[PDB]
């Protein structure tokens, strides 16, 4: 620790008397670290909705993160740096929204009857940004690691073959409603808290962005169940004991 | 002996608008058996007589005088520079208590209140004849009821306890410690649903981290280590 | 103006200041406590011997009374003292420790079994019998031929302190730490409250109420050597003195203790010999039964000092860097009677001294430790200026004359606050005053200029200067042995320093929370307490108790038998207004003799004493013959008063 | 809601006028569900440090979890109702334990210093419980799950292949040494918390505590890096492309 | 007992009692303003129409 830090500790004030921008800094990095994976997680939903298109069409985007057209046919260590990175943007959010959490018999007894009486959507959608958050401190964990970890074994075939044969689906079918409730939410919640969307009438623009908020989110918890079913099946027709599907390698892997 | 000493202190003035949260170098040469109350005066009466800081007893009963020293909560009238090895010494006012000014701060008020919130005092139902004679207790009994009854109200012990430090309402060591202090007094009528009903929720024995932060550093040396276990394996069964 | 009113003020949250307080909040009299530091760190809780009591459960407490406590404590008065408030407290201590060992105050007591004393030569295995056991017990003491002494460890004072103090916040009473008061309020020779002054906000606050009592405790720090807490330094007896009406009483009366852990002055107990342990000299031996055979120590204050400087000044005196001094060696007094009830004094000597005591000798010497003057009351508690009672240490209920005996100082704490408390209650309850909106201002915005001229203040004196310059006129000149010649280059530096003292000039101009301020408007006020025993000390010509004057060495019974009435009458004058009290022989329950030990025959007898000593066997005889109790003789002799509650007889063990 | 939990959240106070008694029910499990964990880390560091006696011996234990001897050669299934469950009192732990966490800005900035300044053993101690404890967040989430979906994979050839070919080394690495710090203190802490040992010199037994803790923890440290060596090795040892050694059956699988 | 002093008492802590109490307050004059409803609630919140000045 510096001596400012003990001052600033031991007085509540800044040695310049004057209240740490801190809470600021942070209070600007939790909305910020949320908005980003906010939006990655929609073309998260696109990059991998391709499945629906032929295996081919699918496997091909799968070696563009690889950039193929750069480094052979393929490389696999390139789509470990996105994952070990929005890995590290999923830690860093979780820690400095974990605040905002209700901790401690009273602070969580008093909100909930509150919650309850009330019949408040806004105030009810949050509980639910709090409690989704909390389960993905265990679901998204898994499936972070491995694209991180295994990253050659993403195609048509072998993403299939996880799918089932390692068994996601009873996963990646609970996080599928988690990640998509807590980022839209987030982002109507992310809209109206800095309200840039305000302007003449911000009554009929929380109003809009609060039905917008649905039918966007509507249509992603569909197109990504339609999504789900694909690899599902694509992992059920494979009962070739004699190939390896995980590694179903066709050139730079598979 | 006649060895330079380098005192590093702590000041702001919380109710002027101009003071700034600083330290102050003061350099006093050593003596023999120079306690921090001998120091801390000398910068007074001669160096600087703006330096705030509360002395009473002197001798280390009275629990007036506690501080940051070094890092640690602990009475400066009972503390030597002797043992301080390289020299340097750097003073700061107990955290966790209402700042005044430089090193002095509200221990007070705080345990005058804490008492009135654990309920302190003999809870009698009815009085004895103060004309008549004496209540018999086993002599073994006004002992240990002696040794909890020491606590001289310093704030080391809170001003160590981690917790205390964080969430602020809690009852801390001193706290828990005299709850105790009067379970085991005969004199004393009070059952265990009385107790949990002072200190059974998350600010009173419940918040408390086992950091053991105060067991050791009492000035006194009481057992809040086993006694404030103690207590919670009642108040945990309780009802 | 911010005011404050209340139905009764009690200026000093000490040990006796909080016993008052409670006595009238219990009886719906709204009261107020102002206090310096926060009360339950008072003086009263370094109290290490005891409480004295005439109790008598211990095997040695065995047959112990009120009149054996009585004779006990007025022949350590050197007779100076009034005797039926000595009656009074006596009557009342015994139920007074009852009363706290039921507030919690876990007395140390008796166990079925026998003992392993130490006595004055050694282990001599003492029993308890079996109805003894789990009462409260007791300790052997200074000047007592009894043990009446009760303890809970050595850290007595503190045990108590805190149960009185915890049962004030449990009536409502309100303390107010960290203001203090600076002035009295009076009109028309009647007090009806203070002038306060937040010692953090730094402003003037009045505050006013039907009485007001002032419990202030000693001025042990008018001297540079003194046991006394860093905040007894008499500015309550002080504000008293400065009304110019009420009077305080043999303010140069002042009690030194003989081992005080040199060169700190932090006391260690007199239980170091009531518990077997003895003084060794600087040859190493006992100048002990060597002095004064009836044993130095286990002798009153005034006596086991006085020869401490007399092996000193036959050039004996074995000193270090700082001055000559003795040992007190109770290596010899077991590992387990020194490793408790003697456990702070070994922790104070290993923290200190830095050193052991089950293992040696500390370096110790005799400095001031107790002050019997203070302001002067009557016997009801209240004083001349109508409605301004007092209690403790800090005035002269005088219980004490010229030497308080061991354990007895922190008796007449509670004692007198139960007493004094309820004729304090009566006085606020039924007294009617008339509050004026002028007065009130004139005391408070007159008090505010003050505190600004000190501010604006431009003289170039270093209050810390003067200051220490007192203390150390003091502690030489009004020492143990004091002398004519001496007490007038006293008195004479003295006032030479109170008119230093109005040139002083602080540095730090704000006002608020201000230190040296307080250092400033402090000082002034313990020179003119200063004044008032050096002068008062001074004019006392002769050797009584603690008043020792090489040159007028015998305890005239004749001349001065009366009591140095202390008053300063005009806010001018330089030098307190001593009057005389005369005491009447024809009141006292024991007339003017020896006082069993001490030097022999050393006091110029008075007439009416041995007449009166006479007409006092006569009547003793007399109604032993017609068959009476002690009581009804005791009557006879000299009559008390006392208040309804505490009138009833202590109950004992076996009647 | 029910109207006495209206009551109890309005008031403060029970219905019949008492404090909850709930803070010290959830007193009770976060120390609890803590204690479980505790032990059971200890078991599995020794049903698991068979390695480092022949791939034989090891792969015996691995069977006798899944009741060979009752259910054919071996049973799966049987497993993921292990992990299944110490995956429930996994969960369980961490929401009762995070309300003992720093969370705003001030609460973590003051006891930082404080730690510092400080420099207590038991208090700084404490900290790394509570970082341990954020951490396993992450990574024993992935493990937790694995042993749940694939318990079949477990064995002294395919619990190799996973170490290196699905990389867990560099987990296993950092999470070897998270659960054996926040379990050794946990339960250091837990026996001075409820204090069932202090005796008549607890002071002592605090003191063997502390000194006792370290031993067992260090053994436990060293004992647990050699069995992790050991499936390393055994797994870079292991280039023959036509076999699935992740699957390396030997009768009720492997 | 319970007594309670100030320079100045205000019974009342309407539009008129306030304003009163801020002439005062604003010399020296310590003062009190009793309320049955905190002022803020007063009855002349609901004022409508307006203050006549002859402006
Ligand atoms: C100093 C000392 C005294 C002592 C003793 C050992 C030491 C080191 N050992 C004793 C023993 O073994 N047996 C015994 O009987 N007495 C012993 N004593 C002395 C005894 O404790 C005192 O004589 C007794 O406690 C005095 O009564 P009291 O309790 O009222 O007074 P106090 O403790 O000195 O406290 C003074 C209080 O008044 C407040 N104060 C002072 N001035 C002001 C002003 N101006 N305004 C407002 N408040 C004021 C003090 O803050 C304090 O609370
Ligand atoms: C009722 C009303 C009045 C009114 C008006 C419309 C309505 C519905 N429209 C007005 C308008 O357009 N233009 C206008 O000039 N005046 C209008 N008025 C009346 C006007 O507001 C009042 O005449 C004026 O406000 C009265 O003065 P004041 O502000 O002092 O008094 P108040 O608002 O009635 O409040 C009384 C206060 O005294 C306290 N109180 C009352 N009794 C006690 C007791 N016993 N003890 C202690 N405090 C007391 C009340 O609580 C309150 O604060
Ligand atoms: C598992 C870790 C996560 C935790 C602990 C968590 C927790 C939280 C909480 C409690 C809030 C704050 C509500 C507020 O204070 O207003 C929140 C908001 C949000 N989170 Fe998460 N979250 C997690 C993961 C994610 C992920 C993966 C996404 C991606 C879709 C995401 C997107 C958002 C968004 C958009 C916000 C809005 C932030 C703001 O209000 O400024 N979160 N999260
Ligand atoms: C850089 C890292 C990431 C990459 C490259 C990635 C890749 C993929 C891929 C290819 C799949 C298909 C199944 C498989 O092969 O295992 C998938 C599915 C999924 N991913 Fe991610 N992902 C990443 C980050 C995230 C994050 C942070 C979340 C949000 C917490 C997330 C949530 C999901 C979910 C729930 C599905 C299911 C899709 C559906 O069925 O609609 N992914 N991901
Ligand atoms: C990832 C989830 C986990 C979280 C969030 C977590 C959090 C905590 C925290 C902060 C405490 C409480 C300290 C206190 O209040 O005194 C603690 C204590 C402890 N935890 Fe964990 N922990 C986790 C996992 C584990 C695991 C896997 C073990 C297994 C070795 C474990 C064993 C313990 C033990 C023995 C205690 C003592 C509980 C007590 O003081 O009563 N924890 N944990
Ligand atoms: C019922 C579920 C569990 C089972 C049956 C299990 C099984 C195993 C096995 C067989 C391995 C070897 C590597 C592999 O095959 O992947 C292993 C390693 C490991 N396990 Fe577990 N485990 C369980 C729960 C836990 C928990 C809850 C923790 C603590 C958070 C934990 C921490 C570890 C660690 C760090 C290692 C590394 C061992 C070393 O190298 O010393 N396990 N586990
Ligand atoms: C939305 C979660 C927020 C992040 C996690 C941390 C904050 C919230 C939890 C802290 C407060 C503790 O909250 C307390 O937990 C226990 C769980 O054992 C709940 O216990 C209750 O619900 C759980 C779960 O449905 C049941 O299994 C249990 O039988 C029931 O009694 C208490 O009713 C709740 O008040
Ligand atoms: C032990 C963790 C406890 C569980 C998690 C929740 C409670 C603790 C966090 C809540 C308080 C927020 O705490 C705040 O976080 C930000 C992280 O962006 C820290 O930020 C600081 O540390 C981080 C991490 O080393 C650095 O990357 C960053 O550059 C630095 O400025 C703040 O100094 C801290 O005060
Ligand atoms: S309990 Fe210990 S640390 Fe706390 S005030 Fe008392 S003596 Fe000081
Ligand atoms: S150190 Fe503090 S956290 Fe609890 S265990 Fe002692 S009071
Ligand atoms: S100064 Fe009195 S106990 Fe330290
Ligand atoms: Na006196």
């Amino acid at each position: 620790m510096t001596n400012e830090s003990i001052l600033e500790s031991y007085s509540g004030v800044t040695p310049e008397r004057k209240k740490s921008r801190m809470p600021a800094k942070l209070d600007w990095w939790q909305s910020a670290t949320g908005l980003f994976l906010g939006l990655f997680m929609i073309g998260h939903m696109f990059f991998v909705s391709t499945i629906l298109l032929g295996d081919n069409v699918m496997l091909w985007v799968t070696k563009k993160f690889q950039l193929d057209f750069i480094f052979e046919g393929g490389k696999p260590i390139v789509v470990s740096f996105l994952a070990a990175f929005v890995f590290a943007v999923f830690i860093a959010h979780a820690f400095l929204a974990m605040r905002k959490f209700p901790i401690n018999y009273r602070q969580y007894l008093t909100f909930k009857t509150h919650k309850d009486l009330m019949r408040h959507g806004d105030t009810t959608l949050w509980w639910i940004q709090a409690m989704t958050g909390f389960a993905m401190f265990f679901l998204g964990s898994v499936h972070l690691y491995i694209m991180m970890t295994q990253p050659q074994t993403i195609g048509p075939v072998s993403s299939s073959f996880r799918m089932v044969s390692e068994w996601m689906w009873p996963l990646y079918l609970v996080l599928l409603f988690a990640v998509e409730l807590h980022g839209s939410v987030g982002l109507y919640r992310l809209a109206v808290k800095w309200g840039w969307f305000d302007g003449e009438t911000p009554d009929k623009t929380r109003a809009n962005l609060k039905k917008l908020k649905t039918l966007m989110s509507a249509f992603l918890i569909v197109l990504g169940l339609l999504t789900f079913g694909a690899y599902v099946k694509k992992g059920l027709e494979q009962t070739d004991p004699n190939i390896d599907y995980k590694y179903f390698d066709y050139k730079r892997t598979h | 002996m006649g060895r330079m000493l380098t005192i590093r202190v702590f000041k702001y003035d919380p109710q002027s608008a101009v003071s700034k949260p600083h330290f102050q170098e003061y350099k006093i040469e050593e003596a023999p058996s120079m306690t921090i109350f001998i120091v801390l005066n000398m910068i007074r009466e001669t160096y600087d007589p703006d330096l705030n800081f509360d002395f009473v007893c002197r001798a280390g009963i009275c629990g007036s005088c506690g501080m940051m020293i070094n890092g640690r909560p602990s009475l400066a009238c009972r503390t030597l520079t002797k043992d301080f090895e390289d020299g340097v010494i750097t003073l700061l006012p107990l955290p966790a208590f209402k700042l005044i000014k430089d090193l002095s701060v509200d221990t007070g008020n705080w345990f005058n209140g804490m008492s009135q919130r654990v309920e302190s005092w003999i809870h009698a139902q009815k009085e004895h004849d103060i004309s008549k004679l004496e209540e018999r207790i086993e002599p073994e009994v006004a002992q240990e009821v002696f040794e909890l009854d020491r606590c001289i109200e310093c704030g080391c012990c809170i001003a160590a306890c981690g917790t205390k430090i964080m969430r602020e309402d809690f009852v801390g060591a001193a706290g828990l410690n005299r709850v105790v202090r009067f379970m085991i007094d005969p004199h004393d009528e009070r059952t265990d649903e009385d107790y949990y009903e002072l200190i059974g929720d998350d600010d009173g024995v419940f918040g408390c981290m086992t950091l053991l932060a105060c067991h050791d550093v009492c000035p006194k040396n009481l057992p809040l280590q086993s006694k404030i276990a103690y207590l919670r394996r009642k108040m945990v069964s309780v009802n | 103006m911010k005011v404050q009113y209340c139905d009764s003020l009690v200026i000093g949250g000490g040990l006796a200041g909080l016993r008052a307080a409670v006595a009238t909040q219990q009886k719906g009299l709204s009261t107020i406590v102002l206090s310096l530091i926060p009360v339950k760190r008072s003086h009263s809780a370094a109290a290490q011997g005891g409480m004295q009591a005439s109790l008598g459960n211990s095997k040695m407490s065995d047959g112990d009374n009120e009149d054996l406590h009585f004779m006990d404590t007025v022949k350590g008065s050197d007779w100076g003292c009034d005797q039926k408030v000595a009656r009074m407290f006596v009557n009342t201590a015994p139920k007074a420790i009852r009363e706290l060992a039921a507030w919690g105050v876990p007395w140390t007591r008796i166990h079925k079994g026998d003992r392993m004393a130490i006595i004055n030569a050694q282990k001599t295995t003492i029993t308890e019998e079996d109805f003894r056991h789990g009462l409260i017990h007791s300790r052997d003491f200074g000047g007592t031929k009894k043990w009446r002494t009760c303890y809970t460890a050595d850290a007595t004072g503190h045990t108590m302190l805190f149960a009185v103090a915890n049962e004030c916040l449990k009536l409502g009473v309100s303390i107010q730490d960290r203001k203090e008061a600076i002035a009295l309020i009076h009109q028309d020779g009647k007090c009806y409250g203070a002038v306060v002054r937040d010692l953090v906000t730094g402003d003037i606050i009045a505050y006013v109420a039907k009485g007001t009592l002032i419990a202030t405790g000693g001025y042990g720090r008018i001297y540079k050597n003194t046991t006394n807490a860093v905040v007894c330094e008499g500015t309550g007896t002080a504000i008293a003195l400065e009304t110019g009406i009420a009077q305080l009483g043999n303010m140069e009366a002042v009690q030194f203790h003989p081992t005080p852990l040199f060169p700190s002055g932090i006391l260690l107990t007199e239980g170091c010999r009531g518990d077997g342990g003895i003084l060794r000299d600087v040859d190493g031996h006992r100048f002990m039964p060597d002095y004064e055979p009836e044993k130095k120590e286990l002798a009153s204050r005034d006596v086991v000092s006085r020869r401490m400087i007399e092996h000193i000044r036959k050039g004996k005196g074995v000193q270090s860097p700082y001055g000559q001094h003795l040992w007190l060696d109770i290596s010899i007094l077991g590992r387990k009677h020194i490793e408790t009830n003697l456990r702070d004094v070994q922790e104070i000597c290993e923290y200190f001294a830095g050193i052991d005591p089950a293992e040696k000798w500390a370096p110790v010497l005799p400095m001031q430790h107790y002050s019997m003057g203070g302001i002067r009351t009557d016997y009801r508690g209240e004083a001349k200026l109508k409605g301004l009672f007092s209690a403790g240490e800090a005035a002269c209920w005088d219980m004490h004359g010229f030497n308080r005996l061991g354990g007895n100082s922190v008796s007449e704490a509670v004692v007198a606050g139960m007493i004094v408390g309820e004729y304090f209650a009566e006085h606020c309850a039924n007294t009617q005053v008339d509050l004026e909106t002028k007065t009130l201002e004139k005391f408070v915005k007159g008090q505010e200029a003050y505190m600004k001229s000190l501010v604006e203040s431009k003289g170039t004196e270093d209050v810390f200067k003067i200051k220490n310059r007192m203390k150390d006129v003091m502690d030489d000149n009004v020492g143990i042995f004091r002398d004519g010649p001496h007490l007038e280059k006293a008195v004479k530096e003295l006032e030479e320093l109170y008119k230093k003292s109005k040139n002083v000039g602080i540095k730090n101009k704000r006002l608020h929370a201000n230190p040296e301020l307080e250092e400033a408007y402090r000082v002034p006020m313990m020179l003119k307490v200063a004044l008032c025993v050096a002068k008062g000390a001074l004019d006392r010509t002769e050797s009584r108790g603690a008043h020792n004057r090489e040159d007028y060495p015998k305890r005239d019974d004749i001349n001065w038998l009366n009591r140095t009435l202390a008053s300063w009458p005009n806010p001018e004058q330089t030098l307190p207004t001593l009057e005389y009290e005369a005491l009447d022989v024809n009141e006292m329950e024991i007339a003017p003799g020896y006082r069993g030990y001490g030097a022999k025959g050393n006091y110029i007898e008075n007439p009416l004493s041995v007449k009166r000593q006479e007409e006092i066997d006569k009547i003793q005889s007399e109604l032993e013959a017609a068959g009476k109790d002690r009581h009804a003789i005791q009557e006879a002799l000299m009559p008390y008063e006392l208040p309804a509650k505490y009138k009833a007889r202590n109950e004992r063990l076996g009647d």
